[PDB]
């Protein structure tokens, strides 16, 4: 039911050939989208029959550079706009048409009736109608501060006007079913949302987007959190305090706040806190901890020095690992952040006077065993056939994913194979390996055993054909169980067919 | 649940009685009021009565329209005498207390409230 979103924006997919597949994996069977629902750079043919289940988007809905005419987001009731496109808009619809004409024609957001924070930006798309027919301030929440709306009607077609059955001639479509239902501006008592004109028809104070009845069970969407079908303001805390002394005792009614729903325990690859929350980055003056059975938590901390990757501390704005900053990972056995290798890395920049990065400097990462964020590689030294410097890397969490989708990204590399012999799991997100001319031993890795949730998979294309690998004799050594291996020889096997010999198999 | 009754086609100069019926409530300490919206013209407050029976009207209706809140049957009446075609439109009753946001006429139009008035000559 609940699924991660994305964070690409106007940035253009490197593998258009698999781009749609990623979205299907992300949004198939998904009712609530944690983070942003980004739909970008789709063709006319494209079937989006997976988006039909989507109901909430805690992020910001972006529909940009799409030659499709239909985007079925009928069931979408609420956009919380926790994050905003350009920090100002909760819904952005940009450049959908131009070089049967192509482009978005109807928005058909017939169930959207709530935008808690953030405005609406619609511009640059000719086929679109029913963009100025909608009363946006009824969908905008009462306390919503960001109530900005910049819309562009500039078109190249005629708009068949709303059904006469659409009160106020306010509609998403010509159809009788696409009439905009109001649930704020037409209420009395002043109560934010209602299902009728009288105050006795007001929705409970803890509902959002409307309701079917007075009580808090009846809400179309909960404004704050969902307490097993009820909408509470906070979830029940895990701690109760002795009336007299204030001795913290755990109460059995306690629930962690994941997204906008109270949960007994967090989902996988998510951190439980003493503050009664599920999160991906731990609060300040806090350290990450592992449990008896691997369960990662978050204890308060004197707090130990630790290795920050990209998207953390000073490496928040840093684009990728470079010669100027490669030295920091010295001895790091775990980087708290993302590792992103770019052409500019090994090429260097003379305008900053950051020299090139030599292939021996990558030796540093021999120590490194876990990455909280993600590993992205669109560059490498052609010197190296494989990823040996990351032979030690046991797990990529992907708590921060690249473009919000991909844990592991390998594109445009002159390398023979991988060799991540230690890589036993990928915590969250999808694997994007493409346009790697020489890459073999790809179908040899059992990626079905590196993934943890079904929204995950590997997306490969423009590699070296396995037909060629087998033909040039590049396959798994006979001492690698079920021929699962990361590269050539017994120095790569996953499970050894017979007993160890340290590095090598025998 | 408030409903409007008493509309119809009539020749001008005739009379109509309008009923603002309820399904629960008490209008006590909550002065009621009739509104009306003519085709492609602004929503107007035609008449309103206090909790104590101190009536108000607009300049076009006074001496022709008399408003009155029955306590027993718990229904608000609006007697419209000396009807003119300039009157024609849809008349919505609604507590001046429980006032909407998108506009009284506009909101009650959404929920399908009020009753239709038609006047020829
Ligand atoms: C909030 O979370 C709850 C988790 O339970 C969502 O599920 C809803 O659960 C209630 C009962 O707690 C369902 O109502 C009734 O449940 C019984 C079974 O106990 C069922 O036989 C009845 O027909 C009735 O549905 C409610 O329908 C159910 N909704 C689902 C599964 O979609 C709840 O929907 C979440 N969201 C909100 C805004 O409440
Ligand atoms: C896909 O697009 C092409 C564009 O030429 C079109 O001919 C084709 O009919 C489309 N597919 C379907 C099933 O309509």
């Amino acid at each position: 039911q609940v699924c991660t979103g994305t964070d690409m924006k106007l940035r253009l997919p490197a593998s258009p050939e698999t781009h749609l597949d990623m979205l299907r994996h992300l949004y198939q069977g998904c009712q609530v989208v944690q983070g942003n629902l980004e739909l970008t750079y789709l063709p006319t043919n494209a079937s989006l029959s997976f988006l039909q289940d989507i109901q909430e988007v805690q992020g910001y809905v972006l529909i940009a550079h799409n030659q499709v005419r239909q985007v079925p987001l009928q069931r979408l009731r609420i956009v919380r706009g926790t994050q905003l496109f350009e920090d100002n808009y909760a819904l952005a619809v940009l450049d959908n048409g131009d070089p049967s004409p192509g482009g978005l024609r109807e928005l058909q957001l017939r169930s959207l009736t709530e935008i808690l924070k953030g405005g609406v930006l619609i511009q640059r798309n000719p086929q679109l109608c029913y963009q100025d027919t909608i009363l946006w301030k009824d969908i905008f929440h009462k306390n919503n501060q960001l109530a900005l709306t910049l819309i562009d009607t500039n078109r190249s077609r005629a708009c068949h006007p709303c059904s006469p059955m659409c009160k106020g001639s306010r509609c998403w479509g010509e159809s009788s079913e696409d009439c905009q239902s109001l649930t704020r501006t037409v209420c009395a008592g002043g109560c934010a949302r209602c299902k009728g004109p009288l105050p006795t028809d007001c929705c409970h104070e803890q509902c959002a987007a409307g309701c079917t009845g007075p009580k808090h069970s009846d809400c179309l969407a909960c404004l704050h959190f969902n307490h097993s079908g009820i909408c509470e303001l906070h979830c029940p805390a895990l701690v109760t305090y002795n009336t007299d002394t204030f001795e913290s005792m755990p109460n059995p009614e306690g629930r962690y706040t994941f997204g906008a729903s109270c949960v007994t325990a967090c989902p996988y690859n998510y951190l439980s806190t003493d503050v009664g929350s599920c999160t991906l980055v731990c609060p300040l003056h806090n350290q990450e901890v592992t449990a008896e059975d691997g369960t990662q938590r978050c204890e308060k901390c004197p707090c130990a020095r630790v290795c920050y990757g990209l998207g953390m501390e000073h490496l928040r704005e840093v684009r990728a690992v470079t010669s100027a900053n490669i030295q920091e990972f010295a001895g790091c056995k775990k980087i708290f952040g993302s590792l992103a290798f770019l052409p500019e890395s090994f090429d260097g920049d003379p305008a900053s006077n950051t020299a090139p990065l030599q292939p021996e400097q990558l030796q540093v990462f021999e120590t490194l065993e876990e990455i909280t964020g993600y590993l992205y590689i669109s560059a490498w030294p052609d010197s190296l056939p494989d990823l040996s410097v990351f032979q030690n890397l046991q797990v990529i969490r992907g708590r921060i994913l690249h473009n919000g989708a991909y844990s592991l990204t390998l594109q445009g590399l002159g390398i023979s194979w991988l060799g991540l012999r230690s890589l036993r799991e990928l915590g969250s997100g999808l694997a994007l390996i493409h346009h790697n001319t020489h890459l073999c031993f790809v179908h040899t890795v059992p990626w079905d055993q590196l993934f943890r949730n079904p929204h995950q998979a590997l997306l490969h294309t423009a590699n070296r054909p396995e037909d060629e690998c087998v033909g040039e004799g590049l396959a798994c050594h006979q001492l690698c169980a079920r021929g699962h291996c990361w590269g050539p020889g017994p120095t790569q096997c996953v499970n050894c067919s017979q007993f160890l010999r340290g590095q090598e198999c025998v | 649940q408030l409903q409007e009754s008493g509309g119809g086609s009539v020749q001008a100069g005739e009379t109509l009685r309008l009923s603002c019926t309820a399904s629960g409530f008490t209008f006590d300490d909550s002065d009621m009021g009739w509104y009306r919206q003519a085709p492609g013209n602004e929503c107007e407050l035609v008449s309103s009565i206090s909790s104590d029976g101190s009536t108000y009207y607009a300049d076009s209706v006074k001496g022709r329209f008399t408003i009155s809140q029955d306590n027993a049957k718990n229904t608000v009446y609006l007697q419209m005498n000396s009807l003119k075609p300039e009157d024609t439109g849809v008349y919505y009753c609604a507590a001046e207390g429980h006032r909407y946001e998108l506009g009284t006429c506009a909101a009650l139009d959404y929920w399908g409230r009020g009753t239709q008035v038609t006047v020829s000559s």
